């Protein structure tokens, strides 16, 4: 460890948290959008399969 | 010089008031001691500038300001106006250092922008010329 | 973490640039100061 | 012997003073390095943004970016007020100096600096009042920052997150009611699940990490009637009562220990314990020849019975407080609750997501054969 | 922690952390009374020295030193008494520490752990009773398992390697229809 | 062995024991919440299966 | 277990620092002393 | 089996410490003499 070393690394922790905290929720929104799109596709294809079986 | 610690309400208010926001602001015992601490602050600034302490030390600007405040606030035998003047001088030195750093950063940014624009312009001119 | 940044000012600026690189390789920094997206 | 031991102990205290001075220098250096790194990062970003303008570039985007950067700096909670104000001063002065020749941009920068002037005037007075609690002073400081518009950009993200959390909580409550209506969850289980909801929300608001004041203001706004029956009143009551009752429980434990010590000393020494009892024990109690000393023992019996009865009442009240605290799930120590908030909320959300998936499957399979 | 405060910082969190550290030091069973008192005195002295310019912090630290001084005055008489057994002396010392608000966090954690242990005891007893009449366990295995469970609880309370005094106080002393069941009464008798 | 190493390792193991005890409390609550959630999900699944059989 | 801690005081301070590092890499130490969560 | 134990007394003490180590790594010895459980 050291006097200016641990202080530097713990300041860098705060800086990197601040920088990546904007990207974190953007990636989370991307994941949520992909999940809801996949759910929509799955439900639609299940309904389509039901329609094909009935026909 | 003792380490930084918590101040009184009045002293802390005086220290925070000396931050001049906006472009609208620039022997007896007390006078002798104020002159001595002013000389000490000037010597500290000269040592920091000449010794290249603002760049070599990791906490340059913050450490310079904290050392100045430690020298100013460790003297309880100084009138409020003299303390305000001393803190104003210290903040002026700090602002001068910040301005020098700003000039260096501005030169760097100007160089980067000029290089990029020159690359684009030279590409287009070379294509047309050929 | 490079000599030009030390010349610009302090070692703390080197720490800040290292933090930017560890975060996104200075992608957000370059986008903010210059307006060019390195990783579109 | 006393004077020699006093000399030795004073010598030890002086050396520990020197050791504390060295540790103080170390910790001060660490904190100073952290603050300098943060300030230099913010200033470098501001400076490189403001210096990118050409001879005829429009500074509207540069001014907006400088304003956003000042918003980030002023709203930063890890920095003291002095550092934040001084960094904002430096950034605004640099912006004014670089864009001095443009009349409109200069006027906008001057207006921003006047806003900073007024904010500094009010925040210096608010911050240095020792008759005001730290939490309320911080809340008032953020309120002033929002008032002058410094931290609107920074606070909007947390405000949106808090609004999303509140909407999710309301949706979870309605989903639980529908879950009972469909018959997948019994009435007994809903009590536990709603208690889990309230406990998780209160844990996030109180013992959570980060500036969770936005959600606290969201739940404190009793004027809004949106799903007031969902448990917002319960959350507000818990937020008001948990720290107060924890302090009350600690004080009751101290009083019970005092009563037990007084009873033990009374048994061991007799009525003589009342001769030189300290002030606190005397206040708690307020709230010769052996024959007279035998009458004193007879009175001591009744005194001990009264002390035991008071101990019983205090223990019963402490038990009631702890039991209805654990009913929600906030009876854990402060560190344990602090480390176990986000995961608890995530588990609650995942459990309700699975419940909703199963309910959706059941409802979808509900189709008529005609 | 104390020295990390800025020129205008509020020491409320620092004072709370100092309180927690002094609670941990005083409650520590692996140090003698002299070492604990001396360390706590050094900690309070440093905290007072570094917050002298703040009136509220100074008053709080002064009141806490007064409480610690009263604790020392009582513990000097308590600890050096040679006519009391070690267990009674340690119990009285813990009561003295809790009286002055020193070992607040450790005592609260121990009490909460004991409360969870007692709730688990009651739930396990109820589970045994449900098991006996559910047909899963016959009478002989049921009574043998009940004996083993009670013996394990008593062994944990007596010879356990920890601060189990809170559970012993919970079992021996009770307020309202707690520790009054047959199993808890048997546990009390075994402990005695 | 030696004279100072024994004391050093004894102190270190005491401190590690305390820290690991705190972390053990935290992890114990982690597993308790996990088990509670799993039990709730299992009960709901059983209810859904019974409903489907009745249907 | 590093020279600056020797300069601060004693060798037992190195023992305490090494104990914290072996326990959690001084995560609780850094969090309690500075308020920074190294491993969030 | 270490020089400090020889310094305390004899080679027989070294044999005793070696027996302790071969038994449980001086776990029982450390617990009984000092009261600290090395392997909880």
């Amino acid at each position: 460890m050291g006097g200016a070393a641990i202080g530097g690394i713990l300041g860098g922790v705060q800086l990197v948290a601040g920088i990546s905290q904007a990207n974190s929720q953007a990636n989370a929104q991307r994941q949520s959008l992909q999940a809801q799109a996949q759910t929509t596709v799955d439900a639609s294809r299940i309904r389509q399969m039901e329609i094909l079986q009935a026909r | 010089s003792k380490t930084q610690q918590i101040l009184e309400a009045g002293n802390a208010a005086i220290a925070q008031q000396a931050v001049s926001i906006g472009q609208a602001s620039q022997l007896t015992v007390s006078e002798q001691e104020a002159n001595a601490v002013r000389v000490e602050l000037g010597d500290l600034y000269n040592e920091w500038r000449s010794g290249d302490k603002f760049r070599s030390e990791p906490g340059g600007m913050t450490k310079f300001r904290d050392a100045g405040l430690a020298r100013i606030m460790s003297r309880t035998n100084i009138t409020e106006a003299q303390k305000k003047e001393l803190i104003n001088l210290h903040y002026g030195n700090w602002d001068a250092e910040m301005k020098a750093y700003s000039d260096r950063t501005a030169k760097y940014a100007e160089e980067v922008s000029q290089v990029r624009r020159e690359s684009v312009i030279k590409e287009r001119t070379f294509r047309v010329n050929s | 973490q490079t000599n030009p940044f030390y010349d610009i000012g302090g070692v703390s600026l080197q720490n800040a640039i290292g933090a930017n690189i560890q975060a996104d390789g200075a992608n957000e920094l370059i986008n903010f100061t210059t307006g060019v997206n390195t990783n579109a | 012997k006393k004077e020699l031991i006093n000399l030795h102990y004073g010598n030890w205290d002086a050396e520990m003073k020197a050791y504390s001075d060295r540790t103080a220098k170390y910790a001060e250096e660490v904190s100073q390095v952290r603050r300098e790194s943060v300030i230099k990062e913010r200033t470098f970003r501001v400076n490189s943004v403001v210096s990118g303008l050409t001879w005829d570039a429009d500074p509207t985007d540069a001014i907006k970016k400088v304003d956003a950067m000042v918003s980030s700096t002023v709203n930063d909670q890890n920095l003291p007020l002095l550092d934040r104000l001084q960094a904002a001063n430096s950034m605004y002065n640099t912006a004014y100096e670089k864009v001095v020749n443009n009349a409109t941009a200069r006027a906008e920068v001057e207006r921003k600096m006047k806003a900073l002037q007024a904010y500094q005037y009010e925040a210096i007075t608010n911050w240095n009042d020792q008759t005001k609690p730290r939490a309320e002073r911080e809340a008032f400081d953020q309120q002033l920052q929002a008032k002058h518009g410094l931290n609107v950009d920074s606070s909007y993200m947390a405000w949106e997150n808090s609004r999303k959390q509140y909407i999710e909580f309301q949706q979870q409550s309605r989903q639980l009611q529908d879950l009972e209506q469909n018959g997948l969850i019994d009435s007994a289980r809903k009590v536990n699940l709603s208690d889990d909801f309230v406990g998780s929300v209160v844990q996030l608001i109180l013992y959570g990490e980060g500036n969770t004041a936005a959600l606290k203001e969201r739940f404190t706004d009793n004027r809004n009637f949106e799903a007031n029956t969902a448990g917002a009143g319960e959350v507000r009551r818990l937020l008001e009562a948990v720290p107060r009752m924890r302090r009350e429980t600690d004080s009751l434990r101290s009083d019970n220990a005092a009563l037990q010590v007084a009873r033990t000393r009374l048994q061991r020494e007799g009525v003589t314990f009342l001769m030189n009892a300290d002030a606190r024990t005397r206040g708690l109690l307020e709230s010769l020849t052996p024959e007279q000393q035998a009458e004193y023992a007879r009175q001591t019996n009744q005194v001990q019975q009264a002390i035991e009865q008071q101990i019983i009442i205090n223990d019963q009240r402490v038990q009631n407080n702890a039991a209805e605290l654990a009913k929600y799930g906030l009876s854990e120590p402060e560190d344990v609750l602090r480390k176990n908030a986000a995961t608890r909320r995530k588990l609650v959300n995942d459990t309700m997501y699975q419940l909703g998936t199963q309910a959706e499957q059941v409802r979808r399979t509900q189709t008529s054969g005609y």
